[PDB]
């Protein structure tokens, strides 16, 4: 066993080792190991991505116009965001500017994704860590109706409805086929909702499972299908025709109407179901406002997103602010530059890759993806891992750092950055939220806080959806229909050698694609993805990433039942396929 | 009792699970609560780690010979299978254990069916489709990246309602949805027949819904239901929204040249 | 002025004459006149169809296979029922038997129509006679929620929801643009709901206006579109393919899944919204169980419908019973025969048509449609009717009689027939319904009763929809896919001369089409439609039809505001385009 | 913000266009009526009847003279001095002319108002005549079909409200947006037509695979509408998709072009 100090933590791998493999209710494959002391407190945490596909290798030699379709398949959960980063990167490399409607439609695609993804995470992925589904069976339907009605104007709150939901659950479990509920953590002492709140939450789980399918109709209109809608270098392929012959072959008034109807329904669900549920989880679990802080009071990062001025990716254009905080100094939001070789770098000394020098970090324009499965001295063997060795290589995830600092990304990170840059909407929303919980602003810096910020962002994004739609309609009313710029579509028009960066804020955080084009083909294509940041392994200094930090110092009630580990991990919404690509 | 289903995930992007939950009729809710017993699924199950391993073991033992196995994704043969690790071992060991007890296997998606993006050149991981590893069980291939949500649910409802596997073509794809090409039921076919093509994005042809063949559309060689059943409760499909078919339901579609070349 | 006696009434045209023209919240064009005595009681009632198109004339010379498409356009409200009667009539003439799945689908089409049509009538057409929309603005949203939750398990009952509905109404009305509510009868003393019940009803009005669009998706699947789906002589065109190549080109498992989802939602809406609302209208308006009885205690008629044994239109097959009651003798339900020349006959001595002898009634196989606008002295001119002359010709509607008796048709008629034939489900449903209102069985024979029976029937039909779908799926599981018989599609296979009758129970009552085919073409096509019965003018004996009888003896609170006349007429769901065709 | 006034009148008709309008999926008819327009007169849906309905009519057309949209469903019959269609005891045509005089623009819903439809099919007993043969001094937008597609109807309304202009039309007065192309130009069975793959009798193997309906009488090749693209009832189907040839229902005179089952 060893012990060392980093980022205010004491990393100590003495004591009992717990393994959680597989982590479920995430996308993709993750393993987590911890050590706990005699007081059942976590003293060491180990984040391991257990999958790899190699999109950065696959992309070599491809046509840059095709790249978006390949990288879109990095992930089906955050579907579309890699395509968006890709077209941005290729356009940045080649020197393409898209028309205003293409940019607006891209912003609609991303806001739609934020709504959908946040909603599904909240209910289907994280929800069962907070809601005890089996305890819903003990609730009183009337008291459930009263609770719901006290929290929201949402129509669907009758005692009869809650009784029907409850009976549906009762029927489901009656045959002993508990399905997704089998061998859960139900009854664990960390489940703190009253039975009525559990029945309300479970009903909402079902409503959200049904409703989420509607949100992505917006993707189907502009992008053909969801998952994995279509895009193009130069704008979007969804040509618009409102008032001319052949509008039946294009985005026309009836298609736009469909989009508007979804937007209103999406806002209504988020605002009257998800929001009050997030607040209710907060009210019954206030101690989790002090658990899982990790890096969120030290180092947080956002690239920024949603350029409102087409083709302008600066501060005056981005509706979701970018910036970096380090050393817990939230008075100094620092500017981020994705071309600067001293800013973003990835390390692989604790990852399954080769570098010429593994003690240094490589900026993505100098990135290397040369897989090397080398778990070294594990307890077990290289095809039968009992215990990873965190003193050596232990993940398929590379370790990004910003100016050498370990950062947290994602909804909490963005919320902190926007709050501290003085974004008025964000300040107001956060303040009102923490005031309703009677918690200080610091209470957001926590596992509970990550959940609250995710709900806040869903509401923000649903509002931005309407704003973008209104901008699109304003252009159409002015006769501005263009959706693609094609003067540089043909490879002969491109620079012989060029490179570009495409960045955005995906649901889970800061996303970047770095591309180099040479002789008409992809020469290099490196991705650094938000769960790569958060799920990062250690660096040459032993600095821990966001997940490992958030897990540190956590009390477990029952070591064999990793509910507290799942709560914290799930609060970051892990996307392991994204993390490894 | 509801038919037991064990749903496992290899190397994948989770697009097929997402597609499934988009189903409009039946709702995925109703499929899970009333039509099948979804007894193991990494994406949605409460249990993790040792509790999830106990579910897996209990279900495949108690329902040995009686569960449907759904597979999303694929196994990598590279690095002794440790490009995809589950419970500290190669994913392929879990695939084989699950497959051994199954009554039938559904290979969801082009990943499980054929390889999909991870198997595209140069296939760093040696990702391999399910039927090249499991050779002694019925495998229904449901390709597409991902397959259509209501296709997925219709296949499930067919199996439950009619108590039989769908009839398949010689590649193991259900005849019901994969018997015809996209281009055999494409609403832009009149334009193809007339030589009326989009030649550059957002030209006048594109604004009238002309054929996307000269923009690289792979509809003529792609078998799926996108041009008839369509996507997301009938709202659209790739061609209807102005992009040529990528060929995503076909083996090897990533490596047939640019999406934008004919 | 004159006075005479008929069917227990004293028809007296002394006293003030009131005119209601146009009758609104009906399909098509109607005029109603009454006389009231010094006690504001109706002593004379005059029903006038104010339109004609002449489909019976247009159909001459058409191909019998095309006939369904023409006669479907008799009406867009009861859309499909005329097509069904036509294909039945043509198949009866030629001697065509359809496959079992075609019959099942046809029954699905008709049950779907009953659900849709009865729902829309209840809210959009009749509802504002019973719900004071403006009084909803005075309601307390919590008390509204309480009321709703006492009556139903329907989910949508939160105080916030009712407040939002109320606020929407308030904002709508505030600028003076009252739209469809302009110059209504709001505040009339016959509005007896409390404000909470008016807000509940109005919210439901809106929910029904939305939901109704979903029910007809079943018609889109099997029949291409709604309104006016497609049919064929010989079955249906919606070929089925479940498990073979090319199922994408046919009714396949996904299309059937869509139908099932609609059926479930349609039953749930009817059973948890419309049914409790009808009962609540009953609870607050019990005196209307004694108003508008008309012919419903004397003479009622059903042909029967929904043959469950394909191609068998007999008593053992029809799921909705046929029969006739006359002289108030409900102990003797009489058999109906639509070929018997002494049974159904139409008179035109008080209608705008020519017969060689207008004192005799013509069976439809001897029917004549020779329009003759001849209003005689009407206190104005031929182009300005101030007062119809009911002693002579006063309507575009022919006067049908059954064995010379004036009959009522429709939901109340059918309910009475089925009840008195001993149909168990009907007896049980009617008894439970009248028990819940604490009314005798006779309370159904009334204007309130017509509304209650209409709701009952919507529930009946929603249940039959599932039954029919399950029968279809059973055939498909047994490998029986056939949807058309084409052995006699070609005219060279038909008799040179033949005739046939097609009958059913449309939402408004007993429907018949009588067709004669000669030399491959329609030689005669005569229709007698349910509102033709109910809205009938007088016959050579001075006997009054169902509408005129129901209006007789009715007290009006305010002669100038015809709310009581509207209530009774709307209770029959008048379809004037149907009536005149 | 005041909503645009709409007066909706009904001549000889079957009410299918009103029914189609309420089927709208986006925007919902509810939302059209509550938020987009002021539906100020409509026989099918309005509370007021008789003299009260006449008062609404007269007040709206007077107060909003020059500023309302007139929607017309059905048509006027010229026979019997117009008394084949009577409203307030007088020929419908008189109410049509009075309403039309004050309208800023007229929407002719359906094949009835546009062309004549079934009542004008041979031998036209009532001399039913389309609106544009009676009203000759106002903009008339023809929205044909029996009935038109619900979401087309609502899309035309939204266009007029949102863009504050009439849609551009073809030489027949039909909106280019939805009537610029033929059914057959966007039909998903065209591959089969092109290949000579036809249904020859109902429920034959061709029918079970979705082959073309041309030999069954499909009039798609001569019919301009949006059924094959926008489709019906929230995109669920259209006639051809459910196995019946297009009847030609959006085209003038379609009832009198021979059997629906002859090519
Ligand atoms: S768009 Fe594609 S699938 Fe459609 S007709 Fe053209 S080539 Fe064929
Ligand atoms: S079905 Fe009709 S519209 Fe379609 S291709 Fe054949 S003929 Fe043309
Ligand atoms: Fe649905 S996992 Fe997504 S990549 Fe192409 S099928 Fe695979
Ligand atoms: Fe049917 S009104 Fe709605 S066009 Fe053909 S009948 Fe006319
Ligand atoms: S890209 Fe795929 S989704 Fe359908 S249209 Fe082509 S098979
Ligand atoms: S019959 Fe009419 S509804 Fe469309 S497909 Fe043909 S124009
Ligand atoms: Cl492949
Ligand atoms: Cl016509
Ligand atoms: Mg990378
Ligand atoms: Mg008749």
């Amino acid at each position: 066993s060893t012990q060392y100090e980093t980022q205010g933590y004491t990393i100590n791998n003495a004591g009992r080792r717990l393994v959680v493999d597989p982590i479920t209710r995430i996308e993709g494959h993750m393993r987590c190991e911890v050590n706990i002391n005699d007081q059942n407190v976590i003293t060491n945490a180990v984040s391991c991505g257990t999958m790899f596909r190699g999109l950065e290798i696959i992309l070599q030699g491809r046509d840059p116009r095709d790249a978006w379709a390949f990288v879109e398949r990095i992930c089906g959960v955050c579907t579309g965001v890699h395509a968006l980063a890709s077209v941005y990167a290729i356009e940045d490399a080649i020197g393409i500017k898209v028309p205003d409607n293409a940019n607006i439609i891209r912003n609609i695609m991303l806001a739609t994704l934020w709504c959908h993804d946040h909603l599904v995470h909240f209910y289907q992925l994280a929800g069962m860590d907070w809601i005890d589904v089996l305890d819903a069976l003990k609730a009183d339907p009337r008291k459930t109706s009263e609770l719901a009605q006290s929290l929201s104007s949402w129509p669907k709150s009758s005692p009869g409805y809650f009784f029907d939901v409850q009976n549906r659950l009762k029927k489901f479990v009656e045959g002993g086929q508990l399905g997704i509920f089998r061998n859960g953590y139900w009854g664990h002492p960390q489940y703190k909702l009253p039975p009525e709140a559990n029945l309300m939450g479970f009903a909402h789980y079902l409503e959200a499972l049904d409703f989420q399918r509607e949100i992505v109709k917006i993707h189907a209109v502009f992008g053909g299908k969801n998952p994995h809608p279509n895009w193009i270098v130069g704008g979007m392929p969804c040509a618009i025709n409102i008032d001319e012959s052949g509008a039946v072959g294009a985005v026309n008034m009836e298609r736009l109407n469909l989009v508007q109807s979804i937007i209103t329904r999406t806002a209504d669900f988020i605002n009257n179901v998800m929001i009050p549920d997030a607040l209710a989880i907060g009210q019954f679990n206030k101690p989790w406002s002090e658990i899982g802080t990790g890096l969120s009071d030290k180092c947080v990062l956002s690239y920024g997103a949603f350029p409102d001025i087409a083709n302008d990716f600066g501060e005056k254009s981005l509706l979701m602010p970018g910036g970096a905080v380090i050393n817990g100094d939230f008075n100094n939001v620092l500017p981020v530059d994705l071309v600067d070789p001293q800013q973003v770098q990835e390390f692989v000394d604790h990852a399954w890759y080769r570098y010429p020098n593994d003690q240094v970090g490589r900026h993505p324009f100098d990135g290397i993806t040369d897989p090397w499965y080398n778990p070294g001295d594990v307890k077990g063997s290289d095809t039968n891992i009992q215990q990873l060795n965190e003193q050596e290589r232990y993940s398929w995830i590379k370790a990004p750092r910003w100016r050498g600092n370990a950062m947290e990304v994602g909804p909490l990170a963005r919320t902190l950055i926007a709050y501290h840059k003085g974004d008025a909407a964000t300040v107001e929303s956060v303040d009102r939220m923490m005031s309703a919980l009677n918690l200080p602003l610091s209470g957001i810096q926590s596992t509970l806080g990550r959940i609250l910020c995710r709900a806040h962002e869903a509401q923000w994004a649903a509002g931005k959806l309407q704003y973008f739609f209104d901008k699109l309609m304003t252009n159409l009313k002015n006769g501005n229909l263009a959706t693609a710029s094609t003067e540089k579509w043909e490879p002969a028009t491109w620079p012989t050698e060029c490179r570009g960066v495409g960045f955005t804020e995906a649901p889970r955080g800061a996303l970047g694609h770095w591309a180099a084009i040479r002789d008409g083909k992809i020469d290099l294509y490196q991705c650094v993805v938000p769960t790569t940041w958060n799920a990062s392994p250690r660096d040459p200094k032993g600095q821990i990433g966001a997940y490992e930090a958030a897990l540190m110092n956590t009390k477990m009630a029952i070591p064999e039942q990793p509910l507290e580990i799942l709560r914290t991990l799930h609060s970051f919404d892990p996307c392991l396929a994204c993390s490894t690509h | 009792p509801r038919i037991p289903v064990v749903w496992i995930h290899g190397l994948e992007c989770t697009c097929c699970t997402e597609s499934f939950i988009r189903s409009a009729h039946p709702l995925a809710k109703d499929v899970i609560l009333s039509l099948i017993s979804l007894d193991y699924d990494d994406t949605l199950m409460a249990a993790a780690g040792t509790q999830a391993e106990e579910v897996f073991e209990d279900i495949i033992t108690q329902y040995n010979g009686k569960y449907i196995l759904a597979v999303e994704g694929n196994p990598p043969l590279g690095e002794q299978g440790m490009f995809c690790i589950s419970s500290g071992r190669p994913f392929i060991e879990k695939l084989k254990r699950a497959a051994a007890g199954a009554s039938a296997i559904i290979a969801w998606g082009t990943c499980a069916s054929w390889g999909c993006v991870q198997a595209a050149r140069p296939n760093p991981t040696q990702a391999t489709p399910i039927d090249k590893v499991i050779t002694d069980k019925p495998i229904i291939k449901v390709p597409g990246c991902p397959p259509i949500p209501d296709v997925m649910s219709a296949i499930i409802t067919y199996m439950v309602t009619f108590d039989r596997l769908p009839d398949v073509d010689r590649m193991g794809r259900p005849l019901m949805f994969y018997g015809q090409r996209i281009h055999d039921k494409c609403y832009r076919r009149a334009h193809f027949d007339a030589g009326e093509f989009v030649q550059s994005w957002d030209d006048d042809a594109a604004r009238k819904g002309y054929c996307l063949y000269k923009m690289g559309c792979k509809g003529p060689t792609t078998y799926n239901a996108c041009s008839s059943t369509r996507w997301n409760d009938g709202v659209s499909f790739p061609i209807q929204s102005g992009h040529g078919c990528l060929g995503c339901a076909e083996n090897g579609f990533w490596d047939r040249g640019s999406f934008y070349s004919r």
